[PDB]
């Protein structure tokens, strides 16, 4: 219920050195998709730490609004 | 009464109305403004003859929920006076706008008018810390639209460096919101002013000094002005008047009004010893760029900034013989900057821009808009028994007990500068002609010269006006009969 | 070099200054001189169970709707700043069809799940701006996955002046007795009122008034993407 | 733990933020919004409001910056800033 | 000092920062977007009483024991007040590269 | 009478009439982050109490 909580923050800032360093135009944007489902995972976490029901209520909605996002960066690369 | 609680929900409606009629024609559209800012003027005056029968405020509620819990209200003798002469320069602008804008989509330009009137009357009738701040938001976001709407470049710009000064300006105030609410734990400010005298000596400062300085960049004194004249002199010629007539007055009294909320705690004197010096400072800088002033539009834009930053000058120097005359300014200089900007906008909409090779000759060329700009322009400097001359004498006199003699001979020094950029300009338009044009006017050769009739009858007669700003300057001089006319 | 680092001396002392007004109190209880009225006068006064829901629309009523004032002049603001009677996409530069189909099967699934955030502002928290700020990211999947998807606009902005208009609406039939006075279930106006307290007949007047709220954000950003997403 | 993730989460918020303003490629820049608007929703989350989280949620990470770069679209993409004769002048 | 305290006032600090010293205009807009981020994080991090949690439940959860109901209600606008200003302001970013030529401040003369 | 009066009163005006014209240059730019700077520094002066 606890050791959980720091393993993911070791995971989270264990992937910020694709967002500081990549010469690249898109490893951040590859950064970035990866980090909201990490933190869609902690946020289900947290349901558990909080023993709330309401809190599995945000998790699904940025479940949503990561996708829109990284359809919306990577098309303009395209067109 | 809440009956009289239309000030905001009329507007409302009634711009919720407007694109519900714009697929329906396109001729009810530009008239379907002017007779809601007609039943604006009906509903205003129901308050104003309202409040001004009875000693006490109409503490319009938000519900069933009695204040500090909700939201009040306090429709106080200074808010109706100042919806009142809101109403009826928007309705000067409704029947001014109907054929004089139609270049660009007015399709979409008429909501964008009736909610910044929806700011107006949201902004002067405030209670809540956070209501003051969302409504003034919605006037912000509202001039962040309206400045912009012309599309051509030096106007687009016009907006840009106002959208991003009001954007942080609106970022500081809700921070000093938030340390307000950190120490106290309220909002609403009959319930702040009673307990803010011992909540921490240490965080009311920083929290009121952000407050006014948020506050103050919407409005203008000295750093957070330079918008302002780039705003009037691209804008809509219509919302120049709304804007330098409405929307300097609602930042420099709620400004003003809850400098004289918080007027018990240390550190609020030096706070009033800045405000004084950025108000002067802004005399004199705004009514001395206007000199060596070519476009006559930026030549009256730099003229509004200075009559209203003598209006900070007394709005914040003591609490009597001057903020109840600091009010007797800013009812009476909407009125002439009203008249300003109606013959600069029909000279930039007959002839063709705000050059002075192209405002040079209306002596004989035009009619007596002219001698409406003459009028004007003699009632800025207050030459004659007009009304200005009456509203800066209250001024400088009120600069006397507190804050003296620097704080005058620099306001009173720019008088001597705004009366050379006047008559620089009314002798190049009625002694230099050499051009009889006759182009006839006559639209507005009645409405506007009503209009001038009024200055003309409150500089004759200042005491049937003065006792009203003796009652409605008991809404800012004090806290103890506002705070027991509330609770 | 001069610029960047006398920002930096400059701001250090701003955020010094800020954190040094920032003593009020460790994080500490003593905060709530009005706050613990909203709080415990919340399950029998408005209905909804919900703390921020029944604050913001009914303690506080007169800033929910300068919000939706703000949505709207946004609106307004943006369609009187791009307008020229033309409006065609960019390229439209295809680009994929798991795209174009994939985001045609997964529109109906946010337009079911967007509708069923601002329905429910009594257990759930919320409200209705993040239901209608993601019926307008379904209305920009359809719009940013398709070659024109131009909503008749027509049409269009009639029915979010008539959310905003049926939130005033409430507010002026509400002007029948008081200031606000719910309208909905302290008398029985139109139907009836306070069954129970949980999801039983929808508490009070909250769902009704974040179905019409939500469905104003809900064709606000969506406008706006229309409107700036034309050329010429 | 119960403190360290939140000083993991609000340092990263704020390299975030630092390195969301020293590039110049813009969409690089709303990448770094978007990645602001994550620890927001996170730290908004993690504060216990679940309410402000998921407005910020549909808010800043698809309508805020899916709204920026969607603006960058069709204007620059770089700083542009510039060897050359009449340069820098 | 707490770290929501300090990260709040950072967020602030750094979107104050990008519209000092940075020349490009999106830049200046990026720094505006996160001002106002940091500040509505400050807007909530204000009530924080360290303990009892459950903001919106009122079943499950005995009531007195929730967190801040003012100022959740006073981010709710101040957020999409922040969407509804950069939406604003992008249009004149789009404008003013349609009808002048660049997007510098230092280039921009009317 | 090679020191008048009417000579010195227009070099004064002139000198405020060019002061006029100095003022409006320097404090009202087309420079956005001039106006930043001019906000920072004000804030900075409500550090300083």
């Amino acid at each position: 219920v606890n050791i959980y909580l720091l393993l993911i923050g070791v995971a989270t800032l264990l992937s910020m050195y694709r967002v500081f360093r990549g010469p690249t135009t898109v490893d951040r944007l590859v950064a970035v998709d990866i980090m909201t489902t990490i933190t869609v995972g902690l946020m289900v976490l947290f349901a558990l730490y909080y023993r709330r029901i309401i809190f599995l209520d945000v998790a699904l909605v940025y479940a949503i609004l990561s996708f829109a996002g990284v359809i919306a960066f990577a098309r303009y690369l395209e067109g | 009464s809440q009956v009289a609680a239309l000030l905001i929900a009329l507007p409302l409606i009634s711009a919720f109305f407007v694109p519900v009629l714009k697929q329906i024609g396109k001729s009810l559209i530009k008239p379907f403004l002017v007779i809601i800012t007609l039943l604006q003027t009906l509903i205003a005056s129901w308050a104003f003859v309202q409040v001004y029968s009875t000693g006490k405020p109409i503490i319009i509620y938000a519900g069933g929920w009695k204040p500090p819990i909700g939201i009040n209200l306090y429709i106080g003798h200074f808010a109706a006076l100042f919806i009142l002469v809101i109403a009826v320069v928007s309705f000067l602008m409704a029947l001014f706008n109907f054929k004089a804008v139609t270049v660009e989509p007015i399709d979409k330009y008429a909501m964008l008018f009736l909610l910044l009137l929806l700011g107006a009357t949201g902004m002067i009738a405030t209670g809540d810390i956070f209501n003051l701040f969302v409504f003034m938001e919605i006037t912000a976001i509202s001039a962040y639209a309206l400045t912009a709407y012309n599309k051509t470049g030096e106007a687009a710009e016009a907006s840009m460096k106002y959208i991003v000064l009001g954007g942080i300006g609106s970022s500081f105030f809700l921070v000093g919101v938030a340390l307000i609410y950190g120490a106290t734990g309220t909002l609403n400010m009959a319930h702040l002013a009673m307990l803010a005298n011992d909540i921490n000596p240490t965080v009311v400062q920083v929290g009121l000094a952000l407050i006014i300085f948020g506050l103050a960049v919407e409005a203008e004194l000295f750093p957070l002005n330079a918008w302002a004249p780039d705003a009037y002199q691209a804008a809509p010629h219509p919302i120049t008047v709304m804007f330098s007539a409405f929307v300097v007055k609602a930042g420099l009294y709620a400004m003003a009004r809850i400098l004289y909320l918080f007027k018990d705690v240390s550190g609020w004197s030096s706070l009033t010893k800045l405000l004084i010096a950025m108000a002067t400072l802004t005399v004199v800088f705004a009514e001395l760029s206007a000199l060596r002033q070519k476009n006559v539009k930026r030549m009256i834009a730099y003229s509004s900034i200075g009559q209203v930053g003598l209006i900070a000058l007394a709005l914040s120097l003591g609490t009597q013989e001057g903020v109840s005359a600091g009010v007797f300014h800013m009812l009476n200089h909407a009125i002439v900057k009203t008249m300003m900007f109606m013959a600069i906008g029909y000279v930039g909409i007959t002839l063709g821009g705000t050059m002075i090779e192209n405002f040079e000759g209306l002596g004989k060329r035009m009619p007596l808009t002219s001698l409406s700009l003459t009028i004007g322009g003699i009632a800025t400097v207050g030459v004659p028994l007009f009304n200005v001359f009456w509203s800066k004498l209250r001024i400088i006199l009120a600069a006397a007990h507190e804050g003296n003699l620097w704080p005058v001979a620099l306001v009173l020094f720019a008088s001597v500068v705004e009366a050379v950029y006047y008559f620089r300009l009314i002798h190049t338009m009625w002694f230099k002609g050499k051009s009889g044009e006759r182009i006839p006017e006559g639209a507005i050769a009645i409405v506007l010269l009503l209009l001038a009739m009024l200055i003309i009858v409150i500089g004759v007669y200042p005491t049937p006006f003065w006792n009203l700003v003796t009652k409605a300057g008991s809404d800012i001089v004090e806290v103890s009969k506002y705070v027991a006319n509330v609770l | 070099m001069l610029k960047r680092v006398l920002a930096i001396l400059t701001i250090l002392v701003i955020g010094y200054w800020l954190a040094q007004g920032l003593a009020d109190v460790p994080f500490g209880q003593d905060k709530m001189v009005v706050g613990k009225y909203y709080l415990e006068h919340v399950k029998e006064e408005t209905g909804a169970v919900n703390a921020v829901t029944a604050v913001v629309v009914n303690y506080r009523g007169l800033d929910t709707l300068g919000e939706v004032t703000v949505l709207f002049i946004a609106s307004t603001g943006v369609a009187a700043l791009l307008w020229k009677k033309k409006r065609e996409r960019t390229a439209k530069t295809e680009g994929s069809v798991v795209l174009t189909t994939g985001a045609r099967l997964l529109f109906p699934f946010i337009a079911l799940f967007g509708m069923y955030i601002f329905i429910h502002g009594h257990l759930t928290p919320g409200g209705g701006f993040p239901g209608g700020a993601t019926i307008a990211t379904a209305f920009l999947l359809m719009y940013l996955a398709f070659t024109i998807y131009e909503i008749p606009h027509r049409g269009f902005e009639v029915t979010e002046g008539l959310a905003g208009m049926g939130y005033v609406i409430t507010g002026l039939i509400g002007l029948a007795i008081g200031g606000y006075f719910l309208f909905d279930w302290i008398w029985q106006t139109w139907g009836w009122g306070h069954e129970n307290i949980g999801r039983l007949f929808s508490g009070g007047f909250i769902p009704i008034i974040y179905t019409l709220i939500g469905i104003k954000v809900g064709t606000e950003l969506s406008g706006i993407v229309d409107n700036m997403l034309k050329e010429e | 733990c119960i403190v360290c993730i939140e000083y993991i989460i609000v340092a990263l918020m704020i390299i975030s933020a630092i390195l969301a303003v020293e590039w110049r490629d813009l969409l690089a820049s709303t990448v770094g919004m978007a990645a602001v608007s994550l620890f927001a929703s996170i730290l908004f989350f993690f504060l216990q409001a679940p309410d402000v989280a998921m407005t910020e949620a549909a808010i800043g990470a698809a309508l805020s910056a899916a709204v920026f770069i969607f603006a960058i679209k069709r204007t620059y993409r770089y700083e542009t800033e510039e060897l050359g004769w009449w340069v820098r002048w | 000092i707490s770290s929501y305290y300090f990260g709040a006032i950072s967020l602030i600090l750094i979107g104050l920062y990008a519209v000092l010293v940075k020349k490009n205009l999106l830049k200046i807009l990026i720094g505006l977007s996160i001002m106002e981020t940091g500040v509505n994080l400050l807007l909530i991090s204000i009530g924080y009483v360290s303990g009892k949690s459950a903001p919106i439940l009122s079943e499950g959860v005995t009531a007195s024991n929730a967190v801040d109901p003012i100022p959740q209600a006073l981010v709710l606008t101040a957020i999409v007040i922040g969407v509804a200003t950069t939406a604003m302001a992008l249009s004149v970013a789009i404008l003013l590269y349609e009808k002048y030529g660049t997007l510098n401040i230092e280039e921009i003369r009317r | 009478l090679k020191m008048s009066f009417d000579r010195l009163y227009h070099d004064i005006w002139k000198a405020i009439e060019e002061l006029a014209d100095l003022a409006r240059s320097y404090v009202y730019n087309g420079n956005i982050q001039a106006y930043a700077w001019y906000l920072a520094i004000i804030l900075l002066i409500l550090v300083a109490m």
